[PDB]
């Protein structure tokens, strides 16, 4: 009764013709435990060493090798306001080597320097850890949904480059990771107000924002875009909060020019080609010439989870229900074949160390290989 | 609305002739005082019309077109 | 170049008026810009726009139509809302439908309704309508809207809490992060309001902690666009305790500041809690309105001192004015006495002021229940520094208790019993109870009416009639031919304004004959000294009872028919004074004093139970027509009538003034002509009932009817036995000399009580290990 | 309830009205009056339909229609009709009961609608003394006048029936400077003197004795 | 025989200060300022106010301080009269 809605369902998985076969699903399970709760933590093949973990305060170092469980530590304050203080984290997995930095939505940040072990310095911060830190020039940059923008130091921390942005009263659940180049940190937004910080005291180069956002005359719940600038050649290509293609050709400063095109999910830059999915859940490609789009796709329209990853000429795509969709002999290559779980999938995939890296909504890893 | 009634008699009795018409109370010597203070104003110049309910309350003829 | 310009099909304005309205006329060379000017003139109308401007050669065809009117109606999809509410929101927003509704405004209104769904923090999936262009100009909209319902989606988040645990604080909150149901007393659905609520909730709480400094938190409503994900926090900054010390008062008043600090009795070094001084303050306002000066000016600042956590209280209070009253006016009793209303007061209009006496009279009204609105609208007169004006609006509850019945006359003419109960008797404040039963063999009369008031104080005088013809003879006799002519008048004298002490009387005639074979009758007759037969129903009796009656009643009851937290007790007792033809001692008590677990009182309890004991005065006994029974009623449901009581055995009456054939079995001619153990609830001389109930107006009902609908569940206990009892005559028969007769039943209770009549569906499956249960799991009480 | 052309359905309406099919007459009259709120047929349906209301006794709905129309159109020689009908709606709203048939102990109940009606009919008989109902509205008004009079008389009498004289004296002097001719008043005159001696307002009792021995024979 | 008569009041309560502070000449406005606008005033006749304080309990006696005033058409305190305790 609570869910009595006729929303568009999955345009189903197509035929499973793929002469490419998944030769492995190397198994291992911390078993936790995400269920369906919101975050984007994700595999990072740090020297193929996998400090594995999950949604309890669980950790164990593994390796893209059949994953031996190393460095298992109990990650919860059994002291303080509570016993184990239930450890729940909307902050992506970060390391520098074994320096497993991380920050918690509970307004706490930690540097599990498993280059030296559990040398972790607790941080009662202004705001809540909702975005991914950026380890650049010995600094860390994040976007809390506190409107604020702080910066600290690896394994020690100190408040600096203090900035604050604007919010929509609806307090949308949006985040944005900064994209720095030469100390020119270019971050996305959630109200559409976009900035490009030079860490002077965290000073921006900006006078404008994308004309497109959500919150007052609100828009679809399918313009879903992973708001993060991607800079090539200094030519920043934007991924506006609403479906609006934009290219910000930054040149020793902020330059903007909006070659508009709707359907914002996210994009991958490779020279003159992009391989992107549309906000309406269909995968496109584009030539960077003003917005010449290519690569029709409709067979998988309004599939719920979309998670593509390109390696070995294979933009492998992860959807939920433990399915795996494969891009290949690129268009006219659109067919896909795999479903390794029913546990479903929920987050971003990475192809690191030439290997593929996957988490299940519960259960650590079933390492699929072409 | 009716029980074989309610054509030329107000609902129930008509006190149109049971009520008290004006009975001027003489204001005595020095008992002069506002005789009334309200909406109670009437021109005696009226009628001669509906004393007792026998009048055409029923809808009179008007032009349809 | 156009010469004659024509317009056909106007129906609203003149052709020449159409020509002159647009800035174009005959005699100007109409070019493309001139056509466009005609167009923009047609568009400048504002009420109606349709351009069909044809021009071939030397003639100008201009054609215009009007979309008004559309009556967009059929809001379909109304599953948690009503179409009427949609129309009301539109008219209030300015979209009342006497409508032109150009083809544009469709999506505007669809998405506006949708946006309001979302304002509820809800969602409407799709809203698409159907055009119905009625061919005069009317149109309507089959407004088929779909829903994206998203209500119970909560997940709670607190930050800045560092002196009290997060979830402890989340506990007290309505909006509840999806906990199971079986602990439900209340609800948790989201709203921006309900947010602000929760906010102020913990605000109030934490500031009743004494923790002063917290006032700051940025509101940030996280939103997962998936019908459920609202994981919202607000960044609070908790405060600091102090310790409350010192008293300084500024009584700017006719002089009671001695009594002020006497009231504000704050011993030194006390603890800092704003609730305490809040209460004290309140008391002061009471004391002040107590003296007429009910319009003060008052302020206190907490001298919250740091490095000592000291908080002194500077206060300053300024008297109001002593005497005001101008008007005491009531709106609503258009078909009710207002004499009774101003009878529910105590003080004289035109004196000095006290808010007490007015709220007193008003709650006196509400103590009388019987109506459902207080309105104590009390303004000063515009035009004097004095002379306050009061207005009273109530909504009234009504009473009618009248009974209907005929037949079943199957072997008889259709039977004729009557019962009428119009109390507060609609003509007056009287109280009419008249009972007649004439089913072809009985003339039992009963009449009773009583005034509410008769003296300068309002004494209620009540007389009662009841004449009886109780024979129901099988053929002619040996069938308890009975006549009883009983009367009584009643009074009451409470001077506590709470509790009536009483001392009264009552009369009855009784004509008896045609005994029955039960032991009990002859037991009584012998106990009185009358020697009846044993094989013959050949005895009778006449009597007139000169017996005193004493009783009492309590009342602190908070409502009437749908009461709350009530408290009432009522005593009654019967002793026979010298001079009578019968002697017996009877005392009786009942009570209804309730307390609610719900303090919105949507769930209140029943504590109700009775006791009665009968016995004789010196030498005699309590007559069997005074014994105690029960069963199948709204005292114990699920039985047949009067099912509860001991059993009196038959004795052989094989010659009983025509001991008959084929009737009066168990020792008659036809029946087993020997002794009997007889199964019949003959009622005990000691009584008590146990029943404890809960007002449970279920969520299952569409909770829009609360003055007539009520829901509950019940349990009952039953046991009645004889105290003047033996076993030397009841050995081979069972014995009832003891509390031993337990019964138990439980079940449901619903009351959609039309004020004119309730129909009490009564299903009670009795579950107690006990015999003699002669039951009816179906009772329809009225 | 048809939706016939205004001519036909209005004719059948008149048939059911001079007939007295008040329920169905009102149904079809409303059907027309809404199917077209405008037009001489429409406003004729309006007046005939408010007539079928107040006679069918839709006095809430009757006041609704009359006042909604005085909003819709405020002045007319049917403001003869309009004032008369809205006042008379107030009136039979006061007097909507069955004791109005049993006929005992009336007029000591509410005149608030009745005073709305007194204002109504008075504004009429003064701004519209030119009507077929003028002296009939006057019959209304005199009924209502002595009616509210004896009402308040009963009320103040009850007040002193408790025994508190002063406020009753206030009431009666107020009604005096309001309209001191109804026999309610002249009968109230004993009340003040009795109260005076009871309050020991001896000289005031004397003065009111003078004024009554004047007013009385 | 009835147990008791409760005690009941009547308006225009009087105290010593109120009646003492007043004196001939004071205008009706300041006079009300002293005592109050009495609900006990004469509509046809002089600008006279009465100030009665009356209470009778338990079948008992007479308690009546009736303070009758007199002002001029302008309204000026003058020729003031009271009868304390009847």
């Amino acid at each position: 009764f609570n869910s009595e809605e006729d929303v568009v369902k999955m345009s189903p998985l197509p035929t499973v013709e793929n002469q490419f076969t998944p030769t492995t699903a190397w198994s291992t399970s911390v078993g936790s435990g995400i269920g369906n709760f919101y975050s984007n933590l994700h595999p990072a093949l740090a020297d193929n060493v996998v400090y594995a973990a999950d949604r309890a305060g669980l950790v164990k170092a593994l390796n893209a090798d059949d994953g031996k469980e190393i460095w298992s530590v109990s990650l919860a304050e059994k002291d303080g306001w509570f016993s184990k203080e239930p450890a729940l984290l909307s902050g992506g997995v970060t390391v520098s080597g074994g320096h497993v930095y991380i920050g918690s939505e509970k307004a706490q940040v930690y540097a599990l320097n498993t280059s030296d072990g559990t040398v972790a310095w607790q941080t009662k911060v202004a705001g809540e850890a909702l975005s991914r830190p950026v380890v650049s020039d010995g600094l860390v940059l994040i976007h809390t949904s506190n409107g604020q923008l702080q910066a600290l130091n690896e394994a020690d921390g100190a408040v600096k480059w203090t900035v604050n942005l604007d919010m929509p009263s609806l307090s949308l659940r949006g985040e944005s990771a900064p994209t720095t180049a030469f100390g020119a940190a270019v971050v996305g937004g959630d109200n559409g107000r976009v900035s490009a910080v030079l860490m002077e005291q965290g000073q921006m180069i900006w006078q404008q924002r994308i004309s497109q956002a959500t919150g007052s005359t609100e828009i679809d719940r399918l313009s879903d875009v992973d708001t993060t600038p991607v800079v090539v050649n200094g030519v920043v290509f934007a991924l506006a909060y609403n479906g609006n293609l934009t290219a910000l050709d930054l040149r020793s400063g902020q330059i903007m020019w909006k070659r508009e095109l709707g359907s914002v999910n996210d994009f991958i830059v490779d020279g003159n080609r992009i391989y992107l999915v549309d906000q309406n859940d269909r995968v496109m490609a584009l030539t960077i010439d003003g917005g010449v789009t290519l690569w029709t796709q409709s067979d998988l329209l309004h599939r719920l989870l979309t998670s593509p990853v390109l390696y070995n000429g294979n933009l492998v795509v992860g959807d939920s229900e433990g399915y795996l969709h494969w891009i290949n002999v690129e268009d006219g290559r659109f067919v896909a074949q795999q479903k390794v779980d029913s546990s479903g999938f929920q987050t971003e995939p990475v192809a690191a160390d030439g290997k593929l890296l996957i988490q299940a909504k519960d259960g650590t890893v079933y390492s699929i290989t072409r | 609305s009716s029980d074989s009634r309610y054509k030329r008699q107000v609902s129930g009795d008509e006190a149109y002739l049971e009520a008290a018409p004006l009975a001027e109370l003489h204001a005595p010597a020095g008992m002069i005082l506002p005789v009334t203070s309200g909406d109670y104003a009437i021109p005696v110049t009226n009628g001669s019309g509906a004393v007792g309910k026998a009048l055409d309350i029923r809808p009179p003829a008007q032009p349809l077109a | 170049v156009v010469k004659d310009i024509h317009f056909e099909g106007l129906q609203r304005v003149a052709v020449g008026a159409a020509l002159l309205s647009m800035p174009v006329r005959t005699g100007d060379t109409v070019n493309d810009e001139d056509i466009s000017n005609t167009i923009r003139a047609l568009f400048a109308t504002g009420n109606f726009e349709d351009v069909r401007v044809l021009r071939d050669g030397d003639t100008l065809l201009v054609q215009v139509k009007e979309r008004p009117t559309i009556a967009s109606i059929t809001f379909s999809g109304n599953k948690s809302v009503k179409d009427d509410m949609l129309k009301q929101n539109l008219e209030a927003s300015g979209v009342r439908v006497g409508e032109s509704l150009d083809r544009t405004t469709i999506a505007d209104i669809e998405k506006g309704l949708e946006d309001f769904y979302y304002s509820v923090g809800k969602y409407s999936a799709s809203v698409k309508a159907v055009v119905t262009p009625l061919p005069r100009n009317r149109v309507d909209l089959k407004l088929v809207f779909q829903e994206g319902v998203s209500a119970e989606i909560q997940q709670i988040n607190i930050v800045g809490n560092h002196a009290f645990t997060t979830d402890e604080l989340i506990s007290h909150f309505q909006l509840r992060d999806e906990v199971p149901w079986w602990n439900v007393v209340g609800d948790r659905k989201y709203q921006k309001q309900k947010l602000a609520g929760d906010l102020e909730t913990l605000r109030s709480y934490y500031l009743d902690r004494g923790y002063a400094r917290f006032n700051i938190d940025s509101t940030q409503v996280s939103l997962t666009p998936d019908k459920k994900g609202i994981y919202v926090t607000v960044n609070i900054t908790e405060g600091d305790q102090y310790k409350l010390s010192g008293v300084e008062v500024s009584g700017n008043l006719a002089g009671h500041s001695a009594e002020i600090e006497q009231l504000t009795k704050i011993e030194p070094g006390e603890l800092y809690n704003g609730t305490k001084v809040t209460k004290m303050e309140d008391d002061i306002k009471k004391l002040l309105g107590r003296y007429g000066y009910a319009y003060p000016r008052v302020q206190s600042m907490p001298e919250i001192n740091d490095a000592d956590k000291t908080v002194k209280l500077r206060v300053n209070v300024d008297a109001g004015n002593r005497f005001y009253v101008r008007k005491i006016r009531f709106e609503g009793n258009d078909t009710s006495k207002d004499a009774v209303l101003r009878r529910e007061m105590r003080q004289m209009e035109g004196a000095w002021l006290g808010s007490d006496l007015v709220d007193q009279g008003k709650e006196r009204l509400n103590r009388l229940g019987f109506f459902e609105t207080v309105d104590t609208d009390t303004q000063r007169v515009p035009g004097s520094p004095d002379q306050v004006d009061v207005v009273y609006k109530v909504k009234e509850r009504n009473t009618g208790s009248f009974n209907f019945g005929i037949g079943y006359g199957t072997e008889s003419g259709v039977s004729f019993q009557a019962g009428v109960q119009q109390d507060n008797w609609l003509g007056t404040g009287y109280a009419v109870g008249i009972n007649g039963t004439k089913n072809d063999y009985q003339t039992y009369a009963e009449l009773s009416v009583t005034n509410p008031y008769f003296t300068v104080d309002g004494v209620s005088l009540g007389g009662r009639l009841f004449y009886n013809d109780f024979q129901a003879d099988d053929a002619d006799l040996s069938d308890y031919t009975n006549k009883s002519y009983g009367t009584d008048v009643t009074l009451g004298f409470p001077i506590n304004e709470y509790n009536s002490l009483r001392a009264g009387l009552g009369y009855v005639h009784n004509s008896l004959s045609n005994m029955q074979p039960q032991v009990a009758m002859w037991r009584y007759l012998y106990s009185m000294g009358e020697h009846p037969s044993t094989s013959d129903q050949d005895n009778s009796f006449k009597t007139d009872d000169f017996t005193f009656n004493y009783g009492w009643t309590y009342n602190k009851l908070d409502r009437g028919y749908f009461p709350t937290d009530g408290s009432r007790v009522n005593l009654t007792g019967k002793v026979t004074i010298p001079g009578s033809d019968n002697e017996y001692y009877k005392v009786t008590l009942d009570t209804a004093t309730y307390v609610p677990i719900d303090d919105d009182h949507k769930w209140v309890v029943l504590g109700r139970t009775r006791w009665g004991y009968g016995d004789g005065l010196g030498g005699k006994e309590m007559p069997f027509y005074e014994n105690f029974y029960a069963g199948g009623s709204s005292t114990v449901r699920g039985f047949q009538s009067n099912t509860i009581g001991p059993k009196a055995v038959y004795f052989p009456h094989q010659a009983s003034n025509y001991d008959p054939d084929y009737d009066y079995e168990c020792a008659t001619q036809d029946g087993a002509k020997d002794l009997c153990k007889s199964d019949d609830a003959v009622g005990g001389n000691a009584m008590a009932v146990a029943s404890l109930e809960f007002i449970t107006p279920t969520p299952f009902i569409s909770d829009k009817y609360a003055n007539s609908v009520r829901t509950s569940f019940f349990w009952d206990m039953g046991t009645v036995w004889d105290t003047n009892w033996d076993s030397s005559q009841y050995s081979g028969y069972p014995d009832y000399s003891d509390p031993s007769n337990i019964r138990m039943s439980a079940g449901i209770a619903l009351q959609w009580m039309s004020p004119l009549g309730p129909l009490v569906f009564s299903y009670a499956q009795p579950f107690k290990k006990y015999d003699g249960d002669k039951a009816e799991q179906f009772q329809f009480n009225i | 309830v048809p939706d016939n052309p205004p001519n036909e359905i209005y004719a059948t309406a008149q048939q059911k009205l001079q007939d007295g099919n008040w329920r169905q007459a009102i149904t079809q009259l409303e059907a027309l009056d809404n199917r077209y709120p405008f037009g001489p047929y429409s406003q004729q349906v309006q007046l005939d339909l408010i007539y079928a209301y107040y006679k069918n006794a839709d006095l809430p709905l009757a006041q609704a229609a009359i006042d909604r129309f005085i909003r819709l159109n405020p002045t007319h020689p049917n403001i003869d009709y309009v004032m008369y009908m809205r006042g008379l709606t107030n009136m039979a709203l006061d007097d909507s009961a069955l004791q109005g048939f049993f006929g005992v102990d009336r007029s000591d109940r509410d005149p608030q609608h009745a005073r709305a009606a007194f204002s109504d009919f008075s504004k009429l008989v003064r701004g519209y003394p030119n009507s077929q109902y003028t002296t009939d509205a006057t019959k209304r008004l005199v009924f209502l006048k002595d009616r509210l009079a004896k009402y308040e008389y009963s009320v103040a009498e009850y007040y002193t029936e408790r025994g508190a004289w002063v406020a009753v004296v206030n009431r009666v002097e107020g009604m005096l400077r309001d309209y001191p001719d109804t026999q309610a008043t002249r009968d109230a005159l004993p009340l003040m003197e009795n109260a005076y001696r009871q309050m020991q307002m001896n000289a005031q009792a004397e003065k009111v004795a003078k004024i009554i021995a004047a007013n009385s024979s | 025989r009835v147990v008791y008569r409760p005690d009941i009041n009547q308006g225009n309560y009087l105290t010593a200060n109120d009646v003492s502070k007043i004196r001939v000449g004071m205008t009706q406005q300041q006079v009300a300022y002293a005592l109050g606008t009495p609900l006990m005033s004469d509509p046809f006749g002089t600008n006279t106010w009465f100030y009665v304080f009356r209470q009778q309990p338990g079948h008992e006696g007479v308690t009546q301080q009736t303070l009758t005033l007199t002002f001029n058409s302008s309204g000026v305190l003058t020729n003031i009269d009271n009868k304390p305790a009847l």
